[PDB]
RNA sequence: GGUGAAAUUCUUGGAUUUAUUGAAGACUAACUACUGCGAAAGCAUUUGCCAAGGACGUUUUCAUUAAUCAAGAACGAAAGUUAGGGGAUCGAAGAUGAUCAGAUACCGUCGUAGUCUUAACCAUAAACUAUGCCGACUAGGGAUCGGGUGGUGUUUUUUUAAUGACCCACUCGGCACCUUACGAGAAAUCAAAGUCUUUGGGUUCUGGGGGGAGUAUGGUCGCAAGGCUGAAACUUAAAGGAAUUG
């Protein structure tokens, strides 16, 4: 019975603060609060708090990603940079 | 006056009128 | 109406082709509907090779000719280059000469 | 009140080894002073000539080569294999419409440790009989012909460095084993190196680099 | 027999270059353009004048070290116009029969894989 | 491949899944081959590897995390690893493995 | 108030048996149990603690030393980090471009630690009220909320007064005023909205 | 440097030219064609991976399961929009040098947005073959792309082959051209635009003089720009198509 057109979570902030904020926020509060895959026991219990921190329900590993999300677009292309430069190193 | 131009002419004569007419909303 | 049953140039079957930038003018315009001339000219000139070979090392030297594909616009190959204008029935012969 | 020429230092350039005239012309530099001597400031510059014009004949017309300079003594500077290019009329002569073109290249390395990177070039030939006036490839034959042309080129490289290979470039041992593979393929025609350049020296080596010269 | 330098004729529209270099390149010897050897700005590339600054250039190259040159002929290239100016044979020509030697010349015309949008735009020069 | 051969012994074979299981299948020596899901922890890792020398059990160390390894088996729960009690009419034990 | 995470790591003491733990600021995708390795032979991967002249250019580094010892300081803030665009070995360097876009040569001894700070992209999300600033500063330092020094009476501000509010007079500053002449736009050198791409060459 | 010609502009800051190296983003020249593929948009560097497709071959399988389609839905050039990145090039805007009676332009210069990419919108192009789809029938010809079949064919040498590339004949299924016109058309032309007053194979859609006007209004979709749907009053004897001669 789907309670809301568009506002979704972000229909906490009722009529304030205007829509382009809203909308804003709304996409990186889905982004933080969502579980995530766990890359190492492979269960999806990675969840926030502190932004930047990223730990897990069981196996209570923690991870430091981006500040509303796990893993950050560039971070990516930072791991992706260190794999191409030390394989430099080897062969 | 070419059709183009027409055009943007009652394109622009639209939201114009668009206008006016929300002042009285 | 209808002056052409290849339109402008040679496009069956596609919808699509892809535009070069005419020599000329620059003018962009579709691949099969320009007009490509090869030029393919020596690099020095009638005059010029006999008071080549005169003041060059080498018998004979070589003479390594210069090859580029020219495209043209249309307006740009009417202004100067193959057109002409043809006759109704004189535009249906593709034939170079 | 100058004229930089009653200042000059002059010098004549001399080549390495597998080659017909291992002389090859003249440059000038600057007077070696007390800061900023002539030698250790350029010296490792580069020349292009036409191989035909250093090894005399003109089936090689073509094949421009690039030498560098590393060492220097007494007037007399010698120089290094930098690259082969070809002319740009002799390409641009080659690729004739009607037919396919076909390209390919691989990064490798030598003996002595210099890696490059070859190219190579091939074009469809009608073959005598053929009433087709254009005899285009498969595009399965395109894949496959760089195939061979790839594990042909990896194997006549790292032998021994540039050394050994220049002398296998020079009478294009690598055009014929081409050619010989890929008739079971496709008939083709031309197939040169077309370029090769230089993109990681190992190092100096003055022990090494002497076996050239005497 | 002859030392050897190297020419470069760089022939675009509205100027013509000549200057000889050291076989390496690294290093000059003289230049003298085609503009320099008149003054009307719209005879910058003209022939008359390319001969002219042909001749300052052959003389000076035989005046210091080099009695022969490789020529290597050039135009703008790039995105541009990639035939060669009118003041290109001019300077071959006139520095040939200046008296210097000749050998082993090509054509080093930059030609792209094509790209970098040439300028002019979509509709092209209209006059 | 290495999947396709697994779905062989998955459906003319005998199996264990699961960390338990297959110590009591390489205590017994009642296994094969034991194949270790990518991400499954190195201490697991190298106590299954320090039991299989000791039954002289070779292992297989499968690319892909224990999510996919349990759809290797046709399972749809995710397993670490899979102990290969009775090979069907696979090859396993005798191929690439 | 530190909008980025910490690390503590725990080694062991070379000179005592003990256990000396240090405070790093954690770079993303470092995780709790990960093995840190610290030194001039130390291999390239996140988190490691490297001197800047042992890693070819284009990597990516943080919390990296000014000089040689110094115990971190560029680009520590979440989300920051360095590129190394060279090496000079002889007076050896390494050339550095910093967040701000600026470009720096320090000692190759100086050291980073790979990777970017997590908590990255923080400051894409809006405050969206007074309160969530509020609680921002409160663990910062006492510079909220901000009144306009042109809502202010003469005897507090440059800008103050008028019978309208107006600054009254040009708001850049010189680099050589005093104190208590410098609220403003102080040494600009170009002034309005910034139209165009910014992005040092 | 740039133009018909110039100027703005760049030059002890050695500009333009040269050499060596490096960085960035975009692009894929020539080969490239009356040639390929895709539902259309569209799609040209290499290689690996991922799934997909037509045509053909078929004494394999199922057995009417199909044709076309309001509603509804997938995709949908360029530009444009939201949020990051990127921002080499070219470049709406703007500013300039010229030209002009004027010159808000055409030409030259600077250059914002844009141009590229990710996530999401937008849903439009002369999105053109200005030509719905399925089926049948009606006419010649030489090329060509893909599949196949036939040959004591050619070229490849080795020792004959095997292959591969080629040649010749036939057959499907393509992209097109050529000549015909029985036939059609107002013509231009058209192997369909034919088998139509000798008017009926199946089906979808749109039009009913011009202007008003794709305007008003309502609904609906969109962040917006706008998209789909879409009148009337009034006006008017023409507007229009192809061909002919000037
Ligand atoms: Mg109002
Ligand atoms: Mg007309
Ligand atoms: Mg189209
Ligand atoms: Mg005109
Ligand atoms: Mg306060
Ligand atoms: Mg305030
Ligand atoms: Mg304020
Ligand atoms: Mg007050
Ligand atoms: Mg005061
Ligand atoms: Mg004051
Ligand atoms: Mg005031
Ligand atoms: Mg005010
Ligand atoms: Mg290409
Ligand atoms: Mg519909
Ligand atoms: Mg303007
Ligand atoms: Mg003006
Ligand atoms: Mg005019
Ligand atoms: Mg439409
Ligand atoms: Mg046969
Ligand atoms: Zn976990
Ligand atoms: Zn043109």
């Amino acid at each position: 019975a789907k309670r809301t057109k568009k506002v979704g979570i972000t229909g906490k902030y009722g009529v304030r603060y205007g829509s382009s904020l809203r909308r804003q926020v709304k996409k990186l509060e889905i982004q933080q609060h969502a579980r995530y895959d766990c890359s190492f026991c492979g269960k999806k219990t990675v969840k926030r708090g502190a932004a930047g921190i990223w730990t897990c329900s069981c196996c209570k590993k923690t991870v430091a990603g981006g500040a509303y999300t796990v893993s950050t677009a560039a971070a990516a292309t930072v791991r992706s940079t260190i794999r191409r430069l030390r394989e430099m190193v080897e062969a | 006056m070419r059709a183009k131009w027409r055009k943007k002419r009652t394109r622009r004569l639209k939201r114009k009128r668009r206008k006016v007419r929300a002042r009285s909303k | 109406p209808k002056k052409r049953a290849s339109n402008g140039r040679n496009k069956k079957g596609r919808g699509h082709v892809k535009p070069v930038r005419c020599v000329n003018c620059s003018k962009s315009i579709p691949k099969d509907k320009a007009i490509k001339r090869m030029a393919i000219r020596n690099i020095v000139e009638a005059a010029a090779v006999r008071d080549l070979s005169e003041a060059s090392v080498y018998p004979e030297y070589a003479l390594p000719k210069t090859y580029n594909k020219l495209h043209y616009c249309v307006s740009c190959a009417i202004h100067a280059r193959i057109v002409r204008v043809r006759s109704r029935e004189d535009r249906k012969n593709r034939a170079p000469p | 009140v100058v004229d930089p020429f009653t200042r000059k230092e002059w010098f004549d350039i001399k080549a390495p080894s597998t080659f017909e005239n291992r002389n090859v012309g003249k440059t000038l530099v600057n007077k070696s002073t007390g800061l900023k001597s002539a030698s250790d400031a350029l010296k490792g510059r580069v020349v292009e000539v036409c191989l035909a014009d250093l090894q005399g004949s003109e089936d090689h017309s073509f094949r421009k080569i690039k030498l560098r300079v590393d060492e220097v003594q007494g007037k007399n500077l010698l120089t290094n294999f930098h690259g082969m290019d070809f002319t740009t009329d002799k390409l641009r002569s080659m690729v004739r419409k009607w037919q396919t073109l076909i390209e390919a290249n691989v990064t490798v390395k030598t003996s002595d440790d210099y890696v490059l990177r070859i190219f190579a070039i091939a074009f469809t030939r009608k073959q005598a009989n053929q009433v087709k006036r254009h005899s285009y490839a498969q595009s399965s034959h395109i894949r496959a012909i760089r195939k061979v042309i790839s594990e042909i080129l990896t194997k006549e490289v790292q032998g021994s460095t540039l050394a050994q290979l220049t002398s296998k470039l020079i009478p294009e041992v690598i055009n014929k084993e081409i050619e010989n593979a890929t008739k079971d393929i496709f008939p083709l025609q031309n197939i040169h190196v077309r370029k090769v350049k230089l993109l990681k020296q190992p190092k100096f080596d003055v022990g090494a680099l002497m076996a050239l010269h005497g | 027999s002859q030392v050897f330098g190297v020419a470069r004729i760089y022939a675009s529209f509205n100027d013509t270059f000549v200057h000889v270099t050291d076989l390496s390149g690294k290093e000059t010897i003289a230049r003298v353009t085609g503009g320099m050897k008149v003054k009307a700005d719209r005879d910058e590339s003209s022939p008359y004048a390319a001969m002219l600054a042909a001749q300052d250039v052959a003389a000076k190259c035989k005046e210091v070290g080099i009695t022969a040159v490789h020529v290597k002929i050039r135009a703008t290239g790039g995105t541009r116009t990639k035939t060669p100016g009118p003041g290109g044979q001019a300077a071959l020509r006139a520095l040939a029969r200046s008296g210097l030697r000749i050998g082993r010349i090509e054509d080093v015309t930059p030609v792209p894989s094509d790209s970098t949008r040439k300028k002019g735009g979509r509709r092209g020069r209209r006059l | 491949s290495i999947n396709q051969k697994l779905a062989l012994v998955i459906k003319s074979g005998k199996y264990t899944l699961g960390y338990k299981s297959t110590v009591k299948s390489l205590r017994q020596g009642k296994s094969k081959l034991i194949i270790i899901a990518a991400n499954t922890p190195v201490l697991r890792k190298s106590e299954l590897e320090y039991y299989a020398m000791l039954s002289k059990t070779k292992v297989y160390y499968f690319q892909g995390g224990n999510n996919e390894l349990g759809t290797a088996v046709g399972k749809l729960f995710r397993v670490g690893v899979v102990s290969i009690l009775e090979a069907g009419d696979s090859d396993i034990l005798t191929t690439l493995a | 108030g530190r909008g980025a995470p910490l690390a503590k790591v725990v080694f062991r003491d070379p000179y005592k048996y003990r256990l000396r733990e240090e405070i790093f600021i954690a770079n993303e995708g470092v995780h709790t149990g990960q093995f840190i390795y610290a030194g001039k032979k130390a291999s390239l991967n996140v988190g490691n603690v490297l001197p800047l002249g042992s890693v070819p250019e284009g990597t990516i580094v943080s919390n990296v030393e000014e000089k040689p010892g110094d115990r971190g300081a560029l680009a520590r803030a979440s989300g920051n980090y360095v590129i190394i665009i060279g090496h000079n070995p002889d007076e050896n360097k390494t050339r550095v471009r910093l967040p701000s876009g600026a470009k720096k040569v320090i000692s190759s001894d100086a050291r980073g630690v790979i990777g970017v700070i997590a908590g990255g992209g923080r400051v894409d999300k809006p405050l969206l009220k007074a309160g969530r600033a509020f609680h921002k500063y409160r663990l910062k330092r006492n510079s909220w909320p901000k009144t306009r020094g042109v809502a202010m009476n003469p005897v507090d501000h440059p800008h103050g007064g008028g019978n309208h509010q107006h600054i009254g007079k040009a708001s850049t500053i010189s680099r050589g005023a005093v104190s208590g002449q410098k609220a403003g736009l102080i040494a600009a050198r170009r002034t309005g909205l910034l139209r165009g791409s910014q992005k040092t060459q």
